[PDB]
């Protein structure tokens, strides 16, 4: 739907019907937006921690930037020894190009596989299925957390849509 | 008295204390040794 | 009157966007 | 729609308060030398 | 002329160490059943 | 420290990799975890 | 370039392969027998397959008292 | 001259791995919250604090294995080794879950341990600490989450358990119980998750983009020297296209960089203000006039009124096995379910 | 010039203006205090403490009045339901009073102040730079802030010279202002024994006055002065704003959790007195007591005190609100008029049979009705077509013993359904909802807004104290890092210890 | 009165006016639901 | 600058800007105190949370 | 007493934007070059 709401209600009747969150192309979509938040604020950072004083004290430090200037207004080695250090030096980018083509590949790549998550379920190949996989040796079932995701997508489905089935599966 | 958890707690206590006592007392003996060089 | 409430900030935002854009600051190059 | 009746003054105070406020902070900017 | 034990060679020896008695661990359980 | 070169061990290493991923993969099918 | 020496270096020399020849399989092996002599479910207290359950009970042993706790699991256990 | 600079002098030292004052606190804490959750998820199960299976060892996989909140009765107990619940019994320590307040507690000290390697690092070589400053938002988030939000409700219980599938959960239950997606700190979370995503791929995609020729190669990558004077990409360029296309344009790098910082750092920090308030099940749960027109009216549906449903299910169809020392009976005839299903 | 976020610096080389700030800062919340009492006694009734506190009512800044021992109104009023009290001037109307006169000394104070900033005791006597000797304005305040606090805990918590302290029975139903004295046993220690209260007031006051003279007449080490920038303003903003976020998730947590200082009385139940049925065992205890003593099952529950049924309600639970269901508890249920008294189910077979009640998880909760065993025995089924427990089909009527409804039985299903819809949140009362229009959803209490505030703010305080100390040590690059910043510092292997440059190879 | 020399003058730039505005503008179009509830 | 009369007889108590004593000071004693307060804390935290429990302190409104 | 609800909003909105007004003219009035 076209609205906020509406969005919430499409998410919760996604994930009753395919287990979305069990699903490796959505994971793969948080690891795109969880990191591509992660590394735009690690980005951000690393310049803003290494611009080249160009001000006083009490101007806004932008001031030191002049529009189309040919100097970078950031010293990338001053960046890269920080974080080199932070973790270990060649987990480091030194190399500007390497870096920005990395900040545009990572969060790309991960929402291309969100959006094939829901281009896919949209044909009923869903999350991973776990319910009722660990068995005693009777044959008791053993719930994991899987099974206790089970239950909660058991609610969404039994109530949603509450007047629209007549037969007992949702087979779309 | 001495409750089993007041007991406890010096356990915790002691323990915490050893293991901050041997690990500074393992850096400054490693620092005197591999001094750098000025 | 939540209504008009509502359409009132949506219509500065839009409002905004167009001064936002078209008198902007304009960028300068040094 | 039974809403609060606080909830008008309380979003006209909201965007108005601010909003002067940058207003104010902007103009006086323009006239200086 | 190269040192051998290093701040380097315990910080790599605590993670693999650990790591391949995990990864023997974790194998063996594939053949258990119940 | 050089006599074996870094593609041979690079691709034993990786081959290790894939032989135990592959064995947690058919665990998943027998035995505990299995659902049977 | 802080003085240790280059990991390319290390894991092409015959002697690390010496060395961890033996120290790789037998860390490997310890682990194998730390699961399959079944050290792992007590050191840990873990239920093996037969023991989440006795034979004909259905309720699952949770701990419902704070300070009795531990007792309360040994009484669990010893109902196996 | 004294020890204590000796000392000093040792911890600074140039070495692969940077230790420092700050990694006194950092290495054994993270290490020990990083091995505690690969013990706990290779050996430690949850039957007695859950009732669940919960490691490799009882046949879970990468997905589903935890390190499982203790029981409700321990309430907020720090749950010690040495304490009054496990008497320094490492195997009931284990069982009880002791270990869902190791990895918490080591791993919130490990994680402070974090920031002042930022601030040590920074002061070191001599850059201005913002990197830090943008860590205050995972702290942030780890502290209202892991420690707020529990302190708040009846037990560690109900704090997220250290596992993929444990934390889908926590989301779930967000949604049934809390309406946490109705929630504007939420809200403004996402837009700054989301928004910093976008940012983080239209600035590395733009630059990409907008680079000048700087070698013969037909990959561009070899064509870049860190210590270079010059601007590896057309700001010019990168501004003209953005204003031609969109209407706006970064002109000002500084800006823009800060910018980067500011948006997914301020998100996350919004949201961690809506989970404080869920500690106290302050929620947003309900929009009051939705609720008196919709009991007064039964023909007025609205997609918010159709979400509180399927959290109606959510809660009763979740709340026995997931809560189990509430001991819930919920016969059949009261579950609500639609037709049919 | 100076960005919109940066206005407030120009106070930094100012020290005359810094007080003037600081001065109308003081002024504007005291001047709070003052109008936040008015509006609270322009709005209070005080005609039930039983069923209508303060607590009930949105009451914020009135309990804290009555921690301290203000408990009576000008008009004749007290909170413990007195009438006819001569408070003096210290009502809570003096207390109002009094906060809006200071709040007008203090402006015109700042007023001065911001006027005639150049005050040569701003100089240093050497350089003629504006200074402040921040090391010894330390002990000189904590020197006074330790007085202050042994003279609160040694005359005014004590009674000695002074009122004393809100205290009260364990389950909230006799509360008064009472002299407390001091307990130097580990059960001062705990934090529901006023009397630790007493003695930390004591104990660390005098020590504050002991550190005070200390840091008065000691020079700091120059090694801890360089360290921490002890020459520069911004060091105290850091360290301070730290310990006022440790203060405030303290207050946080004693609110939430419950102590001798956040009595039920006045800031309500806590939730975990839900979960935990604290009321509702003691409600069992006196009834089968009375039964012991050869009391009828009316007349057992006839003795129970209005006031202890009332916390045994889930409507009195503070986690049981919302974000932005505002005002007063008395707008979503109503205000409460009286217990209707306790409601025994049964059914056919005449077994007694106990409501489920609802967890404060919940905001909607079936209604579910099982035996002495926990056995379930009835209940109001969704789906009709295969019910099993209805109360229709099991014969269920209920009786009510104590309250208003004493005596009676009521068997018309509708009508016990009604009343087993009520149970699941404990004992039933009758409110009125007309007077607020109230709209029957729940709102959380004063402790549950308290702890709100206070460990949102809490959190935030822990960004400024991060961004103010970072500020401090890195003050020499808060404009940019070095243009001629030696590369060989910043990369690897030329100097063996990092950023030194005495430790080149 | 002598002149303070710890003035300074104030600036906020058109940008930041329209980013303000922008930031106000949004964030009462989204709180104010809840302010009507 | 101005002086006035409460600010003559001030005036001293603002006099030593700048001034420390040489080298490490009352460092040692200083970290003494604080390790004491971090017992102290951890004391009175412990037995908040049930952690530490004694004779004669019942963590609760019944006392 | 039952006084009409718009009266809040049509006093505050009555005395603000006049009084802003005046104050943006009075200060960007200041601000010029002395
Ligand atoms: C950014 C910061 C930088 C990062 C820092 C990161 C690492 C720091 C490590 C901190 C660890 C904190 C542990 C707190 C443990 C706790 O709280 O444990 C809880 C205990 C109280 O114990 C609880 O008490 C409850 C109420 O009991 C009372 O009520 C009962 C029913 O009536 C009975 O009467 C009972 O006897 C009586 O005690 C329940 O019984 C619970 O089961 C029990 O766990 O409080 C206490 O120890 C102490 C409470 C007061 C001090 C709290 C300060 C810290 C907490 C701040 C957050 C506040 C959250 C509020 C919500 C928002
Ligand atoms: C600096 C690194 C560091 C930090 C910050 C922590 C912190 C913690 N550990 Mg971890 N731990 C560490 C390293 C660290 N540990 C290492 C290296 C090991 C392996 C040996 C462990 C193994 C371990 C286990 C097995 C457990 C912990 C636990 C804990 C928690 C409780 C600790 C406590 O109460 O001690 C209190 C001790 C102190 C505060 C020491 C301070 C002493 C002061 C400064 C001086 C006082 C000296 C004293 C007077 C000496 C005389 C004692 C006498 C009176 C008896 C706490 C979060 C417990 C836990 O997580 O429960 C869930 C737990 O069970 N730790
Ligand atoms: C002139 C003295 C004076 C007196 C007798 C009062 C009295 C009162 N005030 Mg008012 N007030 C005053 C001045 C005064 N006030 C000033 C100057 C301001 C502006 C800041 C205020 C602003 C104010 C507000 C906002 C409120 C009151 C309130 C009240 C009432 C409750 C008091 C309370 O709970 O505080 C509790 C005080 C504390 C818990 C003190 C915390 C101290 C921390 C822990 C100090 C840590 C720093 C220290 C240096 C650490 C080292 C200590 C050392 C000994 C070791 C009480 C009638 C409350 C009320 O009912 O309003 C109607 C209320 O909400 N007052
Ligand atoms: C410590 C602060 C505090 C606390 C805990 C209380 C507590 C209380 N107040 Mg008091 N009050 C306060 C300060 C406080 N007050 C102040 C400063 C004023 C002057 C404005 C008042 C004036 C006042 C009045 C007039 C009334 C109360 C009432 C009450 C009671 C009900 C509260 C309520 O409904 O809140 C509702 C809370 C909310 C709706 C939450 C607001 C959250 C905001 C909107 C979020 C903003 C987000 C921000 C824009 C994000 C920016 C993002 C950016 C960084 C990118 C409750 C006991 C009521 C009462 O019952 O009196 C008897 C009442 O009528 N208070
Ligand atoms: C004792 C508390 C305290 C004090 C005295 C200061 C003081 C200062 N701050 Mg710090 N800070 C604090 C806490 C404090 N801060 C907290 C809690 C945070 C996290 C929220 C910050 C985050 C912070 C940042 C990011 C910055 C500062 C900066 C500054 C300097 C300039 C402030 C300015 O001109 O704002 C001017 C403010 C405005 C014109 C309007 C602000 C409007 C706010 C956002 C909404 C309305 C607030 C409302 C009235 C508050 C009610 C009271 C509240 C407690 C309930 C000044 C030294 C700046 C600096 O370092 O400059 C060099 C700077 O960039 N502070
Ligand atoms: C200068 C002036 C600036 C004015 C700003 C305008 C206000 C905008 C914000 C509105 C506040 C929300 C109120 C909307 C609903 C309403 O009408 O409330 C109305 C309520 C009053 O409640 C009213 O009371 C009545 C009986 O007294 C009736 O019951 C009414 O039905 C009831 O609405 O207003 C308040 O309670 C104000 C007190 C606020 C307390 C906040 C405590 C916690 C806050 C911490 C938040 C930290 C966030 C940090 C994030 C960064
Ligand atoms: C129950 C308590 C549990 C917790 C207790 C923990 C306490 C111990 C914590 C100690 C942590 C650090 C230990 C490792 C340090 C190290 O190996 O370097 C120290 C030097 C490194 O060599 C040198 O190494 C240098 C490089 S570097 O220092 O490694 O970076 C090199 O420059 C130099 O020439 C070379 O000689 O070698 C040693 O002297 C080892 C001494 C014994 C260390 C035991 C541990
Ligand atoms: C799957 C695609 C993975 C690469 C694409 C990543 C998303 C692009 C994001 C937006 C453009 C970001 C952008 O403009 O990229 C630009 C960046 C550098 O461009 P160059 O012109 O230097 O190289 C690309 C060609 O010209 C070949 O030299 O492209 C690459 O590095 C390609 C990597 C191929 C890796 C091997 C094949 C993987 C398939
Ligand atoms: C807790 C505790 C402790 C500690 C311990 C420790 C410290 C441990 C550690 C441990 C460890 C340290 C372990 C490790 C493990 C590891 C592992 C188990 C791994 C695995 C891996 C894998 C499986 C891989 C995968 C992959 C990826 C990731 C990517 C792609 C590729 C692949 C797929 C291959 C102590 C004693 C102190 C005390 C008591 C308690
Ligand atoms: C001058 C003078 C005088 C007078 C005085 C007066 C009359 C005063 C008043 C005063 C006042 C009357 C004051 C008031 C104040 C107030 C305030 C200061 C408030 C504030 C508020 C706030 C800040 C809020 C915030 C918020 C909101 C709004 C929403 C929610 C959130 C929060 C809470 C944040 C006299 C006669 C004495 C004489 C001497 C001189
Ligand atoms: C209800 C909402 C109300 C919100 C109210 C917000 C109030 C904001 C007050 C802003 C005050 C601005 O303060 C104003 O600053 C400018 C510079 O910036 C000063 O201007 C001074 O500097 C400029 C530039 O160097 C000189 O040209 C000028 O001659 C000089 O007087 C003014 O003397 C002062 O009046
Ligand atoms: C139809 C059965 C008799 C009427 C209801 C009896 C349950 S009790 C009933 O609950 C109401 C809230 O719904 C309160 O507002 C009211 O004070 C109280 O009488
Ligand atoms: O290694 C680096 C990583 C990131 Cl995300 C950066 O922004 C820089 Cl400048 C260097
Ligand atoms: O429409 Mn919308 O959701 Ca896809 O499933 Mn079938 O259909 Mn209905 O149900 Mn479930
Ligand atoms: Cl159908
Ligand atoms: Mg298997």
């Amino acid at each position: 739907p076209l609205g906020i709401s509406g969005t919430f209600n499409f998410m919760i009747v996604f994930q009753a019907e395919h287990n979305i969150l069990m699903h490796p192309f959505h994971q793969l979509g948080v690891a795109g937006v969880f990191g591509g938040a992660l590394f735009c604020a690690m980005h951000g950072s690393l310049v803003t921690s290494s611009l080249i004083r160009e001000t006083t004290e009490t101007e806004s430090a932008n001031y030191g930037y002049k529009f189309g200037q040919e100097e970078e207004t950031y010293n990338i080695v001053a960046a890269h020894g920080y974080f080199g250090r932070l973790i270990f030096q060649y987990a480091s980018f030194n190399n500007s190009r390497s870096l920005h083509f990395f900040l545009a590949a990572w969060p790309v790549v991960g929402v291309w596989f969100a959006a094939l998550g829901i281009s896919t379920m949209a044909f009923n190949l869903n999350g991973f299925n776990f319910n009722h996989s660990v068995i005693d040796a009777k044959g008791n079932v053993i719930n994991t957390w899987a099974d206790i995701i089970n239950r909660a997508n058991l609610g969404m489905e039994v109530m949603h849509e509450r007047n629209a089935h007549n037969f007992p599966l949702d087979l779309a | 008295t001495i409750t089993p958890s007041l007991k406890g707690f010096f356990i915790g206590l002691l323990s915490g204390a050893v293991v901050l006592g041997l690990t500074f007392a393992v850096l400054i003996a490693i620092s005197q040794i591999d001094k750098v060089q000025r | 009157m939540e209504t008009i409430t509502y359409v009132f900030i949506f219509a500065c935002i839009i409002a905004l966007f167009f001064f936002a854009i078209f008198f902007r600051e304009p960028p300068r190059i040094t | 729609m039974e809403v609060n009746q606080l909830g008008l003054i309380a979003t006209a105070l909201f965007v108005l308060v601010p909003s002067v406020f940058l207003i104010i902070l902007y103009v006086q900017t323009e006239s200086q030398q | 002329s190269y040192p051998i034990f290093t701040v380097r060679w315990v910080a790599v020896h605590t993670l693999a160490v650990p790591t391949i008695f995990f990864l023997g661990a974790i194998a063996a359980m594939q053949f258990i059943q119940r | 420290g050089g006599r074996i070169p870094l593609w041979i061990v690079a691709t034993v290493a990786g081959m290790g990799v894939i032989v135990i991923v592959g064995l947690f993969f058919y665990g998943a099918y027998a035995g505990l975890g299995s659902s049977l | 370039t802080t003085g240790e020496r280059p990991f390319s270096d290390i894991i092409t020399s015959v002697r690390y392969w010496v060395i961890h020849s033996i120290t790789i399989p037998a860390l490997f092996i310890a682990g194998w027998l730390f699961v399959s002599t079944g050290l792992a479910y007590d050191v840990f207290g873990t239920p093996r397959p037969d023991s989440y359950y006795a034979q004909e009970q259905r309720s699952i042993p949770l701990v419902t008292d704070r300070f009795e706790a531990k007792q309360q699991v040994e009484t669990f256990l010893e109902q196996l | 001259r004294g020890w204590f600079d000796i000392l000093d002098d040792w911890l600074k030292r140039d070495r692969f791995v940077f230790v420092g004052w700050s990694g006194i606190l950092l290495f054994p804490c993270a290490y020990l919250a990083l091995g505690g959750w690969l013990t706990g998820t290779t050996f430690v199960t949850s039957w007695y604090t859950h009732g669940l299976a919960s490691s490799y060892l009882e046949g879970c996989n990468f997905l589903t294995v935890a390190v499982s909140t203790p029981a409700n009765s321990m309430g907020h107990s720090l749950l010690l080794l040495w304490g009054p619940e496990a008497q320094g019994d490492f195997t009931r320590w284990c069982q009880l879950g002791g270990l869902w307040t190791f990895i918490a507690l080591h791993g919130a000290f490990g994680l402070i341990g974090f920031m002042l390697r930022q601030f040590e690092i920074a002061r070191l070589v001599g850059v201005r600490p913002y990197n830090a400053i943008a860590f205050s938002a995972p702290i942030a988030v780890f502290v209202s989450v892991f420690l707020i939000y529990p302190l708040g409700q009846s037990s560690w219980f109900f704090a997220p358990s250290f596992g993929v599938a444990a934390i889908f959960r926590f989301l779930l239950f967000f949604q049934g119980f809390h309406n946490w997606t109705l929630n504007p700190f939420h809200m403004m979370g996402v837009a700054g998750v989301l928004g910093g995503a976008l940012l983080c791929a239209i600035h590395g995609a733009t630059v990409e983009n907008t680079l000048f020729q700087d070698g013969e190669g037909a990959s561009t990558f070899r064509a870049f020297n860190p210590t270079q004077a010059e601007e590896t990409y057309s700001m010019v360029t990168a501004n003209r296209f953005w204003s031609q296309i969109f209407g706006i344009a970064f002109s000002n790098k500084r800006w823009l960089h800060f910018f980067m910082l500011f948006v997914p750092v301020t998100g996350l920090w919004m949201s961690a203000i809506g989970v404080v308030g869920l500690a106290l099940n302050l929620r947003s749960y309900d929009f009051i006039s939705q609720e008196i027109r919709a009991a007064e009216d039964p023909e007025f549906e609205t997609f918010y009124t159709k979400n509180l449903l399927l959290n109606e299910g959510i809660r009763a169809w979740m709340a026995p096995q997931d809560q189990p020392h509430e001991n819930f009976v919920f016969p059949e005839e009261v579950l609500p379910r639609g037709n049919a299903l | 010039g100076l960005p919109w976020y940066r206005v407030h610096t120009v106070l930094i080389n100012d020290p005359g203006r810094l007080i003037a700030a600081h001065l109308m800062h003081t002024a504007l919340v005291a001047g709070w205090a003052g109008s936040m009492a008015l509006y609270e006694l322009a709005t209070f009734d005080p005609s039930d403490p039983v069923l209508n506190p303060m607590w009930r009512q949105g009451m914020f800044v009135l309990p804290f009045m009555a921690r301290l021992g203000v408990t009576g109104s000008w008009s004749g009023w007290s909170i413990t339901g007195e009438t006819g009290i001569d408070p003096g001037f210290w009502s809570f109307e003096g207390v109002a009073l009094a906060h809006i006169v200071l709040s007008g000394l203090l402006f015109l104070a700042a007023c001065w102040h911001w006027v005639y900033w150049d005050l040569e005791l701003f100089r240093d006597p050497r350089t003629g730079e504006p200074a402040l000797d921040l090391p010894k304005m330390f002990g000189i305040h904590l020197f006074l802030a330790g007085l202050l606090c042994f003279g609160f805990g040694a005359f005014h918590l004590t009674g000695l010279f002074g009122p004393g302290m809100w205290v009260s029975d364990p389950y909230g139903l006799t509360g008064s202002v009472q002299p407390v004295a001091p307990e130097w046993g580990p059960d001062g220690f705990n934090p529901y024994n006023p009397g630790g209260v007493v003695a930390h007031h004591i104990a660390a006051g005098i020590v504050g006055i002991i550190a005070g003279l200390f840091h008065i007449l000691v020079r700091p080490p120059q090694r801890l002065y360089k360290a921490l920038r002890m020459g520069n303003i911004e060091t105290v903003l850091s360290s301070s704003i730290a310990a006022v976020f440790f203060a405030a998730f303290v207050v946080a947590g004693t609110m939430w959790y419950g102590s001798a200082t956040t009595p039920i009385e006045l800031f309500g139940p806590t939730r975990y007195q839900w979960d935990s049925s604290y009321f509702q065992q003691e409600i069992n205890r006196r009834v089968q007591a009375s039964l012991a003593s050869g009391a009828t099952l009316e007349e057992a529950w006839s003795a129970i005190p209005e006031k202890l049924a009332f916390y045994d309600y889930i409507g009195n639970n503070p986690a049981k609100g919302g974000l932005f269901r505002t005002g007063p508890m008395n707008k979503g249920d109503g205000i409460a008029q009286a217990w209707k008294g306790h409601a025994v189910f049964r059914n056919k077979e005449g077994e007694e049979l106990f409501v489920r009640r609802m967890p404060a998880f919940f905001e909607s909760f079936p209604v579910i009705l099982t035996d002495k065993n926990g056995v379930v025995k009835a209940d109001i089924p969704f789906r009709r077509a295969e019910s099993k427990y209805s109360f229709e089909q099991q014969g269920v009527t209920v009786s009510f013993y104590g309250g208003e409804l004493n005596g009676q039985t009521f068997t018309d299903p509708p009508t016990v359904k009604s009343y087993a819809r009520k149970a699941i949140f404990g004992e039933i009362f009758e409110f009125d909802t007309e007077t607020l229009n109230s709209d029957g959803i729940f709102r959380t209490s004063p402790r549950g807004w308290f702890t709100f505030a206070h460990a949102v703010f809490a959190l935030l305080f822990f960004f400024g104290h991060i961004w103010h100390g970072a500020r401090t040590l890195f003050r020499d690059v808060f404009s940019g890092i070095d243009p001629e910043l030696s590369p060989e510092q910043v990369e690897w292997g030329f100097y063996q210890k990092v950023g030194d440059v005495t430790t080149r190879k | 009165m002598e002149p303070n020399p710890n003035r300074q003058p104030v600036e906020l730039n058109r940008t930041s006016l329209y980013l303000g505005l922008l930031l106000i503008l949004v964030l009462a179009l989204l709180f104010s639901s809840y302010f009507f509830n | 600058a101005r002086r006035t009369w409460l600010g003559d007889i001030l005036r001293p108590l603002n006099s030593e800007y700048g001034k420390v004593a040489p080298g490490w000071g009352t460092t040692p004693l200083m970290a003494v105190f604080m390790g004491l307060f971090l017992v102290f804390l951890l004391i009175i935290l412990e037995i908040y949370n049930s952690t530490l429990i004694l004779d004669g302190v019942n963590v609760s409104w019944k006392a």
